[PDB]
RNA sequence: ACUUAAUCUCAGACAAGAUGUAGAUUUUCAUACCUAGGUAUGAAAUGCAUUUUUUUUUGUAUACAUCGGGG
RNA sequence: AAAUUAGAUGUAAAAAAAAAAUCUUAUGAGGGCGGAUCCGCUUCUAAUAUUUUUUUGUAGUUAUUAUUA
């Protein structure tokens, strides 16, 4: 008699992630925060934007 | 003994969509339906795991939590997983709650701080609203500028050029020294300038157009490569080839401008959006 | 110790005995869920068949051009199929700098940023 | 290990056994496989010790010293001889089997003198063998079109 | 047409959309209140068995799709932006970048038997056991070309944390279990040590870590947080080593403890974990690719910078 | 064959591409031209070199087919 | 050097029909002939196996290309 395990998942919310460029997308996360304002990200890192001179 | 066909190498420079496609009505209703089902099967939210008791964050969460009638989520409306009225989890037709505009409204109505650092509720009139998201449709969308790359952010744009007149893509004769991928890169620089950041996908052609020879006239065998523009704008100033105008068109507007035979050959390369 | 108890209280809630029980739907609700389930799976089929149709058409276009390109000759005094053999080379395709980081890193976003596109980029 | 000292345990005692006596047409070890010339044991089957094979090698080296040659050994001492506890390592050799092989920029007569002197240090009678000559089935060389099936055929007269 | 006559005439899928008037009088909340009673229960009272005894047991378990089933997981809640981005635009490119044209009438390739057999004239060769794998002891998987029917994609991601010191301080494993809970959104499964080393004080068969595996959309969303929010914030980060890869299409790397707290889910409650109890994790990205170069190419298509190890 | 003790041999090939070079100064192609062909400036073809087993050279067929120490 | 984790083969999944032959089996035809079922001979059908045998068919669906209206 193989047991049927039941999934143990925590509460999840729908969060808006506003990157440093102002663009906003929706995500599914567990944190309670509503809007995550990201000041630093791939859009403001030189390694991901080598041609950008403002960050250089 | 002259060659019958003139080999040409062209580049179809395209700007990929910058925004996700609009969700269908079923997708919105389905997500809301599943989000509410998640309330009935996921563990309850422990505020003690994220907010310390008797702090600005805790007190601020508690006030807004009372406005949501105890629901820790902000995009599922008012629904209690437990109780005698948990069975009524299916919204009726027309429910604005399941719309995306309502989700963004509630989620942005929550990011504002309602309690100062001293634990006192900020007056409703002295509350700072958060900077709302940018609109999906830019000024070019309303203006209808076919020379802008901000237009139709939800669809792919194709760089089409006129030659002193028939609209077509940047093309040119292939020399004996360079190849197809080297020839296309040169034509793009001589046509639209070098001020655009472009990445040629590779060496394989995505489409081809054959103009059979008229027995006489020499046939044309055009092989079109595919290109991606990270940034920049096309400039026809001081172009070597006799180019007059350029415009960025969608897949729908493309068929109207280009000829039927010229379009029938390059439509196989198209994508979904 | 007090902080650890806060952690344990989180796991104690996820215990198999504490988590909610399996759903219990009636017939009318169950039938309604069946239609929602049935439609969603069919909707994926349409998206799948549509996504797979475009992928097929693009491959055919490449094969047509490539097969045709293999038969052509030139330019000038170049043996037939030279261009076909050169196009199939994969120099640097699997290298570190194959695909530019900037192009790949940029992704689709629900809403645009402050500056949707930068036309001032200079080589 | 080596060809004179195997990677075996001396404590584990072995039975005497008996050298291989092929009575079914086998020709294993009777031909020169690597070198150009060889040293064949042509009389009977014995059990050679590691002290007798080391002296044979030293004999060849002494005679051919200062010259370019490559000596191959076609036997290994993997049989522990226990003379009442372990005494020495030995090797079982069948009849008409090659013991050594050589190849290099040497004169054939100079190699004969080397193998000749090595046939005195080893026990038994030995024979100088070249590369390309037929094998030996028992004590009969398969020469003049003779095959291994003619030796098995009852009708021989 | 006779074929159409065989269809169900009383079709409910062809019924008109409900009107507005009837929509206004449909109030599930008013119906229950007015009744002031409990409606009789239905005689159909089948519930999924807690144990599956077997396929022929009188009581059977329903498929996991069924909502009543104890394995049911709520369906998708949103479209991961990275899954949408890759399929819509990136997929067409990878197919174009890596493509080898097959002639129209090319004969299909016959895969050779990797476990060779003995063929020859020796009577012994007939019943000889199949030869061993030539080269490595285990057979490596053969690479599949990138075609319109085979586009490498991300399938699942396994985050594994090893905490040797936990054995002595049991509070290191409790905090480690919580970090992977908020980071991934699943219930980690504790792991046990397998080797005994006295120098490192490691004892075998004792709980010394936990792990998680997220599949489907949850995996894509995890990559989004990693590539665009966590990895860019690491100080003096060079990239994923160019030597990563097991030879079958799976990429693996390790994060330091100070970069695990950079996760958006961990930093918000960074004060709820005791000091210096945040562990480091090993992230193994499993993809549909069939080779190391195809996998690295896929990650490069998602904006993953690689550095020469 | 599997296992045991020794010993021997090998650890690498082709096609294409690319890279230069002496050439011959012919044809095709691309430009500056003239008046559609030649006038030229180039490229290619051309012959052996050169690069090719994981390489900044891909593919095919193969066990991608090899590591430290000492002199 | 020695700690945990993730890996490490390939193929198939619309659908076949039909002719004879070689045995072997059958509580198949209660076969026939000698001595319903036992035993020895035995023809016929059926099934499995085998043939490289004799072939026929290899579609439909999605898309591409070519001609045709
Ligand atoms: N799963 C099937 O029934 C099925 C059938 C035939 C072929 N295939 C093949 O299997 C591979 C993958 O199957 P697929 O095409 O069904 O992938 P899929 O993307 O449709 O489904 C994969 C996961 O993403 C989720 N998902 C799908 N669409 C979504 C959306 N619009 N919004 C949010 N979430 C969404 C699904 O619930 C699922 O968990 C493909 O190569 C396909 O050709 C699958
Ligand atoms: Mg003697």
């Amino acid at each position: 008699a193989t047991f049927v395990p039941r999934h143990r998942r925590p509460y999840q919310f729908t969060q808006l992630v506003q990157l440093s460029d102002g663009s906003t997308f929706t995500v599914r996360t567990t944190m309670p925060t509503a809007l995550y304002k990201s000041a630093k990200d791939s859009r403001n890192h030189l390694l991901w934007q080598p041609s950008d001179k403002s960050l250089k | 003994s002259s060659q019958i066909y003139r080999i040409k190498s062209g580049v179809i420079l395209t700007r990929p969509p910058l925004l996700t496609r609009d969700l269908t009505p079923f997708e919105e209703s389905f997500y809301f339906y599943q989000k509410r089902l998640n309330e009935r099967l996921t563990a309850p939210f422990r505020k003690d795991f994220y907010f310390k008791k008797d702090t600005a964050a805790d007190l601020d969460w508690r006030i807004k939590l009372k406005e949501r009638h105890g629901v820790p989520a902000k995009d599922i409306g008012r629904y209690n997983p437990r109780g005698r009225m948990a069975w009524n989890d299916e919204v009726l037709v027309g429910s604005q709650t399941s719309s995306r505009k309502h989700m963004v409204e509630k989620l942005l109505a929550d990011a504002e701080m309602r309690v100062s650092e001293d634990g006192e509720e900020i007056p409703a009139e002295d509350r700072v609203p958060v900077e709302k998201p940018m609109p999906r449709r830019t000024e070019a969308d309303e203006k209808g500028d076919v020379k802008r790359l901000d237009r139709a952010l939800d669809k792919t744009l194709y760089l089409v050029v006129k030659k002193k007149a028939k609209w077509m893509f940047p093309t040119g004769v292939v020399p004996t020294d360079e190849g197809l991928h080297e020839t296309a890169a040169r034509i793009l620089a001589e046509s639209a300038g070098v001020n655009m950041n472009t990445w040629i996908v590779g060496r394989v052609p995505v489409a081809h157009h054959v103009v059979r020879p008229v027995f006489l006239k020499k046939g044309e065998k055009i092989f079109f490569l595919k290109g991606r523009i990270m940034a920049g704008q096309a400039d026809l100033t001081d172009n070597l080839h006799d180019l007059v105008d350029f415009k960025w068109l969608t897949q729908e507007e493309l068929r109207s401008t280009l000829a039927e035979e010229y379009f029938h050959s390059v439509k196989g390369m198209f994508a979904e959006r | 110790d007090p902080r650890i108890i806060n952690i344990l209280r989180h796991f104690a809630v996820l215990s198999p005995k504490r988590i909610p029980p399996p759903l219990r739907f009636g017939r009318n609700r169950y039938l309604r869920h069946w239609t929602i389930h049935r439609a969603w799976l069919l909707f994926r089929r349409q998206q799948r068949e549509q996504r797979e149709r475009i992928l097929m058409q693009q491959h055919q276009s490449m094969s047509n051009a490539c097969e045709e390109l293999r038969n052509t000759e030139g330019p000038g005094t170049r043996e037939t199929g030279y261009l076909y053999r050169v196009a199939m080379l994969k120099n640097g395709v699997y290298g570190l700098k194959s695909i530019p980081i900037e192009y790949a890193s940029r992704a689709l976003v629900e809403t645009p940023g402050r500056q949707a596109w930068n036309h001032e980029w200079k080589r | 290990g080596s060809w004179l000292e195997p990677n075996l345990n001396r404590k584990k005692k072995m039975m005497k056994g008996r050298p291989r006596v092929p009575t079914g047409g086998s020709t294993k070890g009777t031909t020169v496989v690597w070198g150009d010339y060889g040293l064949r044991m042509r009389d009977h089957h014995r059990r050679i010790s590691a002290q007798q094979l080391k002296l044979a090698e030293d004999t060849i080296k002494q005679r051919l010293r200062g010259q370019k040659y490559r000596l191959y050994k076609r036997v290994a001492c993997n049989v522990g001889v226990y003379v009442s506890s372990f005494d020495h390592w030995a090797t079982r050799v069948a009849v008409n089997q090659i013991i050594f092989e050589i190849r290099g920029q040497l004169h054939e007569q100079v190699i004969r003198d080397a193998f000749r002197l090595a046939g005195h240090k080893l026990p038994g009678l030995y024979e100088f063998v070249k590369k390309g000559d037929p094998p030996v089935v028992g004590i009969t060389k398969l020469e003049d079109g003779l095959t291994v099936e003619d030796l098995k055929n009852p009708r021989k007269k | 047409i006779p074929d159409l006559a065989e269809l169900e005439t009383r079709s409910a899928l062809d019924a008109p959309i409900p009107s507005e008037e009837d929509k206004k009088e449909f109030r599930p909340w008013k119906r229950a209140a007015d009744r002031k009673a409990r409606l009789p229960s239905s005689r159909y009272q089948y519930h999924p068995p807690k144990y599956n005894r077997g396929p022929l047991h009188p009581i059977q378990s329903p498929p996991s799709s069924d909502p009543i089933a104890r394995d049911f997981v709520p369906g998708p809640f949103n479209m991961p932006r990275l899954k949408e981005t890759f399929r819509t635009v990136m997929a067409s490119d990878l197919m174009t970048l890596a493509y080898i044209h097959t002639p129209p009438g090319t004969p299909k390739k016959e895969p050779t038997e990797r476990l060779r057999a003995w063929e020859g004239d020796s009577p012994y060769f007939a019943n000889r056991a199949r030869r061993a794998p030539r080269g490595a002891p285990e057979l490596p998987i053969r690479e599949r070309d990138i075609s319109f029917r085979n586009i490498p994609e991300i399938k699942e991601i396994t985050v594994s944390t090893f905490v040797p010191l936990g054995l002595k301080n049991p509070d290191l494993l409790i905090v480690a279990r919580a970090v992977l809970l908020a980071m991934t959104g699943t219930m980690p499964e504790m792991t046990r040590s397998k080797n005994n080393v006295v120098q490192w004080q490691l004892q075998a068969n004792k709980p010394a870590g936990c792990k998680t595996t997220i599949y489907g959309n949850a995996a894509w969303e995890f990559m989004d947080r990693l590539i665009h929010l966590v990895l860019p914030r690491i100080k003096d980060w060079k990239g994923v080593p160019a030597s990563t890869g097991d030879g079958s299409g799976n990429v693996q790397f390790g994060l330091n403890p100070e970069d695990v707290q950079l996760f958006p889910e961990v930093e918000c409650n960074y004060d709820m974990y005791p000091a210096k109890m945040i562990p480091g994790c090993h992230i193994a990205i499993k993809t549909t690719a069939t080779s190391d170069r195809q996998a690295k190419l896929l990650l490069q298509s998602l904006g993953v910078p690689f550095y020469s190890n």
